[PDB]
């Protein structure tokens, strides 16, 4: 059983959002929560971090709010154009290999 | 003596930052002037710089002590304990990892001899180098991690490890994360330049996982820096005046200043790559001052 | 000027047979006295032999125009043989192309490949076991639907080797081709020294099994090549001594021919400590005898 798991496929259209819920094991409680973007996987671009509190962190169009009670971090991806489709990953950040989860993200226009 | 250099043809060469053969001898004034390699880096009085292996062997290479575990969601993950190649302790100081480790970016496919409890195999693990990282490496230090997916555990049993480069990924040319992303000791960038002079580049192609070929420069082959490391001349000036000529005939190609901190310049105004014949030899002319001023290629 | 060699510690050097670092310097009487080694010999003047490389990325690798196919056996690569800097192989007065590999076993090969870009591992029957390096033709085949690959130029690399043998390979179907001579003659309680690696191997469980041996490191046969010594006597008197100190080793006789000597009347190996170097003393006779180790 995995130590970060969420969805495997999630869909969005241009302007709309979408939100990704990154559930952890209870032993992550107290880290630092991330969401990262693209390949190679362990060298990703970080787009929005948490601070291993319960507080809402939000950088560009990307906010991040670690509920350490259910033991999941919600990501929400606000204004969403083409660009932004492609490989991301629910991280938590530790010495050494980070758990991480593949999401994969396909944006369309609306219809 | 008096400096002098084989007359080793560069296309039966050895590569110093990737293992394989040189195919290419270019200038290319579109490509990063003062380049950081950690490899293949040599003074011409024999002082190895940065990383620079004497073997050939070593370059992009590394070898460790392993210790292996499973994780779901990530697979097979090994702890890599850093030691020279040689089996000696590594022990950080004035270099920024042990001699040859890979000194660009980009994801790794190493290959390590393993074992299980449950024969001797050869297991392709993945390992991030740079530029940035979310795994923490620190060469500097000795610690490396490496992964690779799998269902279930390999079994594993801990060892000693020699890990060769098997393909890359991502490739960029840029100094990989070495320290955690804290500074380390490293070999100056190659340089300074004269107006109009450019760096003389020994070129290879790398296999690569993303159909163009992947090619990466060094400043010297694999053989002038065992040349020079074994011959420990004597400098006199601040370059050595060469002569690139074909081998067979003894026609002139260029001539080139081979400067005393180990790398060669042309002079060039072109604006897009020229690329030589690499069944020449290299012969040295004299030494020359610094502001000695090359005829134009 | 008078032969002499790099200070350079064989632990520091390249190994000439198998691409890997030199790890140990041994003599073994239980071993072939006489190896025909194809990779890894040269002689003082420094004219190379066989099919060795001036540089030690060739050893064991080979580059080919490759041309693929499926049977439903699997894939199925036809290499047509190259010399490893692209020039066009020509059989001659050698057993293959420079670097091919000298010893027997199925090996497994790593070329890059296109369906976009991946790195494939092919299996590679050396033999004695149809293949004609010599001719410029080698077969490898890998269990498999298609793969569709598109044909192209290819390095090969080793990966590692199942079923080793330290016999020469089938350069010709079976067939003879030019070999260079097997190393020797040796005098009366003369034994080769012996620059030792390890391949990776498939069918041992012991990595002591794993190992590979050559008569002179990667390093002194480029070192022999571009000084191109005047070679006055049968040998040359070398002493091998401790980096730090000086201290004397062993001293042993550099036949011109390009193999080393050790007088060793044991019956097992004896192994030599790596952080040493040589030193060439001066020109002796063939029948000049060693002190024993
Ligand atoms: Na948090
Ligand atoms: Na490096
Ligand atoms: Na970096
Ligand atoms: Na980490
Ligand atoms: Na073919
Ligand atoms: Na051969």
């Amino acid at each position: 059983e995995d130590p970060v798991t969420g969805p495997e496929e999630v869909s969005g259209q241009e302007q709309g959002s979408l939100t990704v819920q990154c559930r952890y094991t209870s032993g992550w409680k107290d880290y630092k929560k991330y969401w990262c973007q693209g390949v190679p996987q362990r060298s990703c671009k970080t787009l929005v971090e948490t601070d291993a509190s319960e507080q809402l962190v939000k950088k560009n169009r990307v906010s991040i709010r670690d509920n350490q009670r259910d033991f999941i971090f919600t990501v929400t991806m606000e204004d969403l154009r083409m660009s932004d489709a492609g490989i991301y990953w629910c991280g938590i950040t530790k010495g050494g290999l980070d758990p991480m989860f593949k999401v994969t993200v396909n944006i369309g226009p609306v219809p | 003596r008096m400096v002098d250099l084989p007359v080793l043809q560069p296309r039966l060469c050895t590569h110093a930052r990737w293992p394989a053969p040189i195919y290419g001898l270019l200038v290319d004034p579109s490509l990063p002037s003062n380049p950081q390699w950690q490899n293949g880096r040599v003074h011409v009085d024999g002082t190895l710089l940065g990383t620079t292996p004497v073997s050939g062997s070593w370059v992009s290479c590394f070898a460790a002590e392993a210790a292996y575990e499973f994780q779901s969601g990530t697979g097979e993950v090994a702890t890599f304990t850093l030691i020279e190649q040689d089996g000696s302790a590594y022990v950080p100081g004035d270099r920024a990892a042990p001699l040859g480790y890979p000194d660009f970016s980009g994801q790794l496919e190493i290959e390590v001899q393993t074992e299980t409890t449950k024969k001797l195999k050869v297991t392709t693990f993945e390992m991030i180098l740079g530029p940035t990282t979310n795994v923490d490496q620190a060469p500097y230090q000795g610690r490396v991690y490496a992964s690779l997916t799998a269902v279930a555990s390999l079994d594993l049993v801990d060892g000693r490890v020699r890990a060769v480069p098997r393909s890359i990924y991502g490739f960029q040319d840029v100094i990989p994360e070495y320290n955690d992303g804290l500074l380390v000791p490293l070999a100056p960038p190659i340089g300074p330049f004269l107006p109009g002079e450019v760096l003389l580049r020994f070129r290879t192609y790398m296999r690569q996982l993303d159909a163009a070929a992947e090619a990466i420069d060094c400043a010297l082959p694999q053989e002038f820096i065992s040349w020079f490391a074994s011959n420990a001349f004597t400098v006199q000036s601040d370059a050595l005046l060469l002569r690139y000529r074909n081998t067979l005939t003894g026609q002139l190609l260029f001539e080139c200043k081979l400067y005393s901190e180990g790398y060669i310049a042309l002079s060039y105004s072109g604006s897009g790559p020229l690329t030589f014949p690499t069944d020449g030899f290299f012969e040295v002319v004299s030494w020359v001052p610094r502001l000695f001023q090359l005829a134009s290629v």
